[PDB]
């Protein structure tokens, strides 16, 4: 087996964030770490300025800015989880932006145990060194080219937190450490010239038993602020100040930030999302935010909340508290899918079009997320007007800046609509003809309007509305094709062309030409710094099938591209994306050609073909969020946009669009008028991006998810934290999904301080409202969930596998398997089967129920009496956490990668152990790929694949795939977000919010792409200069083996992004059979279509 | 309360004092192939860290070890799957730590004390003309895994370090495995795989056996701890090999807890249904556990389990102190009442002030936890 792995969605969760002057010493920067990604920003004061986003071949562990002596801006230090260290400098020259490595090296030690309190990366205030705490009992020092490093024998093994002390003659580190006596704060002086440690400036002062963080405070203060559970203490030798505020008792302070550069104010954040102000000691609660992983103070009043459990934030710290008493007000919310703890692919809306519903976030940040491929439209008006052949917006009042008129074209007719606010009404524009089909009309030069019909070119004045000029072909012939801007008109009469200019009360005929063939399409869009006057005319011709760039007024041929074929070009358009000029040409077969256009020469370069639909595509330019885009009207409506100076094509979630135009009216602002076969719809466009994310906040933890088609709803396992009240039970912390249910229910017992309450939620597949919530038993922990049909019974049941959890018990002694039926908007309990253990997993096994009870694997038969009956058992000696199936072949999984394959013998009515493998490593997820293969997630963010004459050979599974993903997969799911080269499709959801896709490849296709990877890695410049092979190497604390049987799709996809001469280099002598660059463009393009 | 010195059995005083001690340690690289000699009259399974006492008198064995001292000092102890057809796929290396040569009765004799070191995979068993077999073996590495949460937590929560102890352990579970909320499994599940947790669960049973146990005597490392405990569980040969195959200390502790919990009664292997003793009667009279390996005067190794009360036993003959493995106690032969199977011995104090005044030394080959 040979597999292919690609990123469907980048990691969303925030790992860290910093402030400084990285770009220029003038611009205040905000650097956000999204694991393998680095987002760089400028504090706009009126928002957030996105400058650059760079990917990296490592997981970011440390990220801190620094300015050593004389520097034009800031230097950035990054350390990966694989111990890749680097110093990065920013470099900008016009529209070209590049991150530059200054120094790089791998700091990993040959021996040593990685510390329990993680990797600690501190820097001296004078920029003299880099302090690293990677291993217990050692302190690595990097004096800030090849990042030279050395160790110092640190006597105190268990270090909690450490920081470099400010204002010291000899560099000093202050650390909280624990020993059998207690937890104490200590100081040590680090010598570079002696390469050793010497006694610190002050004595080992005893701190709180739960002292967690050291906050190095700058001059004139100096010393450190130690933070604990109940207390905040300050140490500076003979100087001491101990405070114990009750307001910080509920939750532990997990993160901080410096507000005043001198060190008078500090932001504090707990695990419950409370924000505090440490004033210089006094603490004041500011308000509530998302559960902050990291905090950053930027500019005046604005704060960045970097959340890993929920959506990240921008919040304002007001001087005056509101009515509720909160000094915190939410400005902007940033979508975070992480952690994805479970998910499923459901054909919501349209069949074939897959959607991904996830169990995202935790605690108060708990949510459902619906991820759908394509941009959406928000309908505000819908009118019955069938057979629209054209749409044009107008401003009937020259004094107004907004569109108040919409002009429609029909077969041989023209209708005019007026927009009186939100009211659309049928009207007649004076000067315009209604008995002729319109090809164009709009606001033109000298406060005038134009209307190009099949018969003439009509010029109408705005004060009053009357015909001022009219143009016709000399032999009274019909206009075939027409193009018009604000000053110019170019019309075709078969083979003939006519160039007109729009003057006051005059349509002046400048020039005319005869073309080699019949005219098919025209465009005279003015590009560049051209004040509504285009010196170019784009034209598509019949028979020869050519896209031609003509000069105005001469009509001289500048360029002629031979499109090829029997299919005539239907639409032609000149456009500008990210200051780069392009020519788009659509054929009658739905094919789209796109070249780069030189405004001066007329040359069309970098020919690219893309298949949009089956019907001829119509191209219309529209504005969205102060950015020019192109709407491609066909049976597959598409938005054509620019991302990193490359054209992107995202689909629109509409059955078909024939014609469209942008409408900006007083009633419908910054809108889009769309027309199909039957109706005209006015609406607003969503975010112009590949995927769309709908958020359904639950305000509690979503754990599991499945879908019931027959009920048109989802089954969701969820848990809420409740506190022990001064009564015989518990009370909630806030209203949540399970509390605010439409109809509620509780389990009736039949079996013999913060509490976790478990529930089975019922959510509608359209509205996403809690129709029903079934609360489980006290101390009952819901584990597994499946929506299926069992036995001869034709009703679909929502089945839940539970465990009775008690503090004294280590391994659950009790558990239930509960069969529910969802009818009349309420869950009805059908069967309650008590088992002697935890029901970790359940799967529908060919009309039977296969469920795990601790170590045992049970098969249940669903009788006519509607109750599960024990058939056969398999006692495994390994915990049955994972239970996956395909036909009569069963996979049994342990958290320690102990996999064993079972087979149910139908005639025998017993289980047979096919094969087994026992190689200890932490396993987070597993899925069956095919009949002989299975995919899984292994310790240290890795992926693996296992395959299947002699018995001692057949009874053993072989590890065929090994790959370092850089992500922690919690769920694998068969499905696709897309409407053959590869076999199968498995999606995966991670802790960081990253979504990925795994597909199979052929033996030779794998070798072709692997060869290509080795060649791409010689061309592509790596951020921080990390070798791709090293990054992808299957890594554990023990072994680091190169990746096997896996292709990095993300790397393969960047071939379509590299320069054309660089593509030539990669393909040169690549291959035995020879390989063209054109062949490899098609192959790589085909692979981008899977996601 | 017991006043017997628990350290006394572990020193094998019956083997005699004044033995040449060796300090130097030999360790083979992981997955590396080695050719190690095998002692022909050893039929016991050795667990790493376990003390193996020997009394060798067969000329070929005496010469083998005598030469072994002059070099490596390590020999191979095979875990037989079928002791009759001498079939073994696994084993453990034994390094000599105490050695003594004697000459008496016209023969050259040698007494050794070795310790289990490294588990291995048998690749081929070649035989020499003198009777001593050589074994082409592959060293099996000890697999150490990090915290279950180590990977998932690369965040701020990292700096949260690990009657009435009950609440500490709950605070420990809630704290250490808080990041389980990011995963698809509960904190109570991650505990079932935590080395510290699994060890404290075993330490609970160890204290029920040794009422005068001090935690300082127990190994801190789960690798050394899982192995110490493995060697004192009175289980059948088939289950012992399964335990020796285990590469992880976690998988081993989880396994040992299953054995410890499922265990109830210990019967006579021969008649199968005759109950001899129960889990509640097991106690640690030695620091290396309730069960340990000892040699009789003829080099036959008996892995004996110390219990206070035994049931269907018949004694024959009068007590003897000759070659006693528990100094201060006299042994008297014990057999199953039903079949007559040699079950071990009854140990009785030679002084009135000794505690326990009596106990039973049962050989594991005679027992069946059925
Ligand atoms: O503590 C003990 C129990 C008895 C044991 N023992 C035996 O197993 C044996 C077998 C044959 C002849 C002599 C003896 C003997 O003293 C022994 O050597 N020490
Ligand atoms: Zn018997």
């Amino acid at each position: 087996s040979y597999n292919y792995v690609v990123t469907a969605q980048k990691p969303t969760a925030v790992n860290g964030c910093v402030t400084g002057h990285f770009t220029s010493a003038e611009d205040l920067n905000l650097l956000i770490a999204k694991n393998t990604r680095l987002e760089i920003y400028v504090v706009t004061a009126e928002g957030l300025r996105p400058v650059k986003e760079v990917g990296m071949y490592g997981k970011i562990a440390v990220m801190e800015l620094f300015r050593p002596k004389g520097e034009s801006k800031d230097l950035l230090f990054i350390l990966t989880a694989k111990y890749n260290a680097c110093i990065l400098e920013y470099k900008q020259s016009g529209e070209s932006i590049d991150i530059i490595t200054r120094a790089h090296g791998n700091v990993q030690d040959r021996i040593g145990r990685p510390s329990e309190t993680g990797i600690i990366g501190i820097i001296d205030p004078e920029c003299r060194m880099i302090g690293l705490r990677l291993y217990d009992g050692l302190f690595k020092v990097i004096p800030l080219k090849e990042l030279k490093a050395f160790n110092i024998r640190l006597e105190e093994l268990h270090v909690i937190d450490v920081k470099f002390l400010y204002g010291c003659q000899a560099p000093t580190i202050c650390f909280v450490y624990q020993d059998p006596q207690g937890r104490h704060v200590k100081t040590y002086e680090v010598s570079l010239r002696e390469k050793e440690f010497n006694k610190g400036p002050w004595k080992q002062e005893n701190v709180e038993a739960e002292a967690s963080m050291v906050i190095a405070v700058p001059e004139p203060f100096g010393g450190a602020i130690i933070i604990g559970q109940e207390s905040i203490t300050y140490h500076n030798g003979d100087k001491y100040l101990a405070i114990a505020p009750p307001i910080i008792k509920q939750s532990t302070i997990v993160c901080h930030n410096r507000v005043d550069p001198n060190g008078s104010r500090y932001l504090l954040g707990d695990m419950e999302g409370r924000l505090f102000m440490l004033l210089l000691l006094r603490v004041e609660l500011l308000g509530e935010t998302s559960i902050a992983e990291c905090l950053t103070y930027l500019d005046n009043g604005v704060v960045f909340v970097g959340s890993r459990l929920g959506d990240s934030q921008l919040v304002k710290l007001n001087v005056d508290s509101n009515e509720q008493g909160s000094y915190v007000v939410a400005m902007e919310t940033f979508t975070n899918l992480g952690p994805i703890v479970d998910m499923c692919v459901v054909d919501l809306e349209r069949q074939g079009q897959g959607q991904l519903v996830t169990c995202s976030g935790a605690f108060k940040e708990g949510s459902l997320r619906i991820i759908r491929n394509g941009i959406g439209i928000h309908e505000h008006a819908s009118i019955d007007l069938p057979g629209i052949k054209g749409l044009w917006p107008l401003r009937s009042d020259p004094n107004r800046e907004t569109d108040d008129t919409l002009v429609l074209s029909f077969v041989g007719q023209t209708r005019v609509l007026m927009l009186n606010g939100e009211e659309v009404e049928e009207t007649e524009l004076m000067g315009f003809v209604d008995d002729q089909q319109t090809f164009f009309c709009g606001n033109v030069a000298h406060q005038q309007l134009i209307q190009i019909t099949s018969a003439s070119v009509r010029l109408v004045s705005q004060e009053p509305k009357a015909l001022v000029s009219e143009w016709k072909e000399p032999q009274a012939k019909n206009i075939s094709v027409a193009s018009c801007n604000s000053s110019q008109v170019v019309v075709a009469v078969g083979r003939a062309l006519y160039y007109l200019q729009i003057h006051p009360q005059e349509l002046r005929q400048i020039s005319h030409t005869e073309m080699e063939h019949e005219v098919a399409c025209l465009d005279i869009t003015p590009l560049g710094d051209s004040n509504g006057l285009s010196p170019l005319c784009a034209i598509g011709l019949w028979t020869d099938i050519s896209a031609r760039i003509l000069k105005l007024p001469s009509f001289e041929l500048l360029h002629k591209e031979m499109l090829g074929g029997e299919i005539i070009p239907r639409s032609i358009l000149m456009t500008t994306f990210e200051s780069s000029h392009y020519l788009l040409c659509a054929l009658g077969d739905g094919a789209l050609f796109y070249f780069g256009l030189n405004i001066e020469t007329g040359l069309l370069s970098d020919r690219k073909k893309v298949t949009l639909g089956t019907q001829p595509t119509v191209l219309r330019t529209f504005r969205s969020l102060s950015t020019t885009n192109v709407f491609a009207c066909s049976d597959r409506p598409t938005v054509i946009y620019s991302s990193n100076h490359k054209l992107v094509f995202s689909n629109v979630n509409l059955k078909e669009v024939n014609y469209m135009c942008p409408l900006n009216s007083d009633g419908y602002p910054d809108s889009l008028a769309l027309a199909n076969n039957s109706t005209l719809t006015i609406g607003t466009i969503d975010e112009i991006q590949k995927l769309h994310i709908r958020t359904v906040p639950l305000y509690e933890s979503p754990r599991k998810i499945c879908y019931q088609e027959v009920s048109q709803c989802f089954g969701v396992l969820s848990s809420r934290i409740e506190v022990q009240d001064t009564s015989g039970g518990t009370t909630a912390l806030r209203p949540s999904a399970s509390t605010q249910a439409l109809s509620s229910s509780v389990s009736s017992s039949k079996l013999f301080e913060e509490v976790e309450v478990h529930n089975l939620l019922i959510i509608d597949q359209h509205t996403f409202e809690v129709l029903h919530a079934h609360q489980f038993l006290q101390n009952e922990y819901a584990l597994s969930l499946v929506s299926c049909k069992l036995g001869k019974d034709p009703n679909t049941y929502f089945i839940v596998g539970t465990a009775m959890v008690y503090p004294e018990e280590a391994e659950p002694k009790q558990g239930r398997i509960v069969v529910f039926q969802y009818s009349d908007g309420k869950l009805q309990t059908v069967a309650e089967k008590e088992v002697k253990g935890a029901v970790y997993s359940m799967v529908e096994f060919n009309g039977k129920l296969l469920a795990s009870i601790n170590s045992t694997v049970r098969l249940y038969e669903w009788t006519t009496e509607k109750e599960l009956r024990t058939e056969c058992n398999h006692y495994n000696n390994i915990m049955a956490l994972y239970l996956k199936t395909k036909g009569d072949f069963i996979l049994v999984g342990d958290l320690m990668r102990s996999v064993l394959l079972l087979a149910y013998k139908p005639m025998e009515g017993n289980f047979e152990e096919i094969a087994r493998d026992f190689n200890p490593n932490w396993m987070s997820a597993v899925e069956i790929l095919d009949d002989d293969n299975f995919l899984g997630a292994e310790n240290a963010f890795n992926l693996f694949v296992c395959q299947k004459t002699t018995d001692e050979e057949r009874q053993h599974l072989q590890e065929v795939g090994l790959f370092h993903l850089g992500e922690f997969v919690n769920v694998f799911c068969h499905g696709s977000l897309v409407m053959t080269p590869t076999q199968g499709s498995v999606l995966f959801g991670t802790v960081n919010g990253m979504i990925g896709l795994v597909t199979s490849l052929s033996e030779s296709w794998y070798n072709l792409l692997l060869d290509m990877q080795n060649r791409l890695n010689k061309v592509i410049k790596s951020v921080g200069k990390i070798e791709h092979s090293f990054w992808r190497s299957f890594h554990t604390e023990r072994k680091t083996e190169p990746a096997t049987g896996f292709i990095d799709g993300d790397l393969i996809e960047s071939f379509l992004d590299i320069s054309r001469p660089k593509m030539q280099e990669v393909v040169a002598n690549l291959q035995k059979r020879e390989a063209t660059a054109d062949d490899l463009i098609k192959v790589v393009e085909e692979l981008t279509r899977i996601h | 309360m017991i006043n017997f010195d628990t350290s006394l059995p572990t020193s094998h005083m019956y083997l005699g004092s004044d033995m040449e001690e060796f300090h130097g340690r030999t360790l083979h690289d992981d997955d590396s192939c080695q050719v190690i000699p095998v002692l022909p009259h050893v039929m016991v399974m050795l667990i790493p860290g376990q003390t193996l006492p020997l009394q060798l008198f067969h000329p070929q064995e005496v010469s083998m070890v005598r030469n072994l001292i002059q070099k490596d000092r390590t020999f191979a102890v095979l875990a037989y799957s079928n002791v009759r057809e001498r079939e073994a796929h696994f084993g453990t290396t034994a390094e000599i730590y105490a050695y003594r040569e004697e000459q008496e009765y016209g023969i050259e004799t040698v007494k050794v004390k070795a310790i289990g070191r490294q588990r291995f995979k048998v690749l081929e068993i070649r035989t020499q003309s003198d009777g001593i077999q050589q074994a082409k073996v592959q060293i099996l590495p000890e697999r150490v895994l990090p915290s279950t949460m180590s990977a998932v937590q690369l965040q701020s929560l990292s700096r949260r370090h690990i009657r009435a102890f009950r609440q500490w352990w709950q605070k420990y579970q809630k704290r250490k495995f808080h990041c389980a909320s990011l995963t698809s499994w509960p904190p109570w599940l991650y505990s079932l795989y935590d080395a510290e947790t699994l060890m404290e669960r075993v330490k609970r049973q160890l204290h029920e056996w040794d009422e005068n146990l001090k935690d300082e005597s127990l190994p801190t490392n789960p690798i050394d701890f899982s192995y110490r405990v493995a060697a004192c569980l009175p289980i059948d040969d088939a289950l012992r090999i399964q335990l020796l195959k285990i590469g992880s200390a976690i998988q081993r502790l989880r396994c040992e807890l299953d054995i410890m919990n499922k265990c109830t009664s210990l019967c006579c292997k021969q008649c199968q249904d005759t109950e001899i003793t129960t889990k509640n009667e097991i106690f640690s009279l030695s620091l290396c556990g309730p069960m340990a390996a000892y040699v009789n005067p003829h080099g036959y190794i008996h892995e004996t389990l110390t219990v206070y009360k035994a049931c269907n036993l018949n004694l024959s003959g009068r007590p003897s102190t000759e070659h006693s493995w528990f100094p201060g106690y006299a042994w008297t032969i014990a057999q199953c009442r039903i079949c007559g199977n040699h079950m071990g011995w009854k140990f009785t104090a030679t002084k009135k002030d000794m505690s326990p005044q009596k106990f039973w030394g049962l050989t594991r080959s005679a027992l069946l936890p059925r």
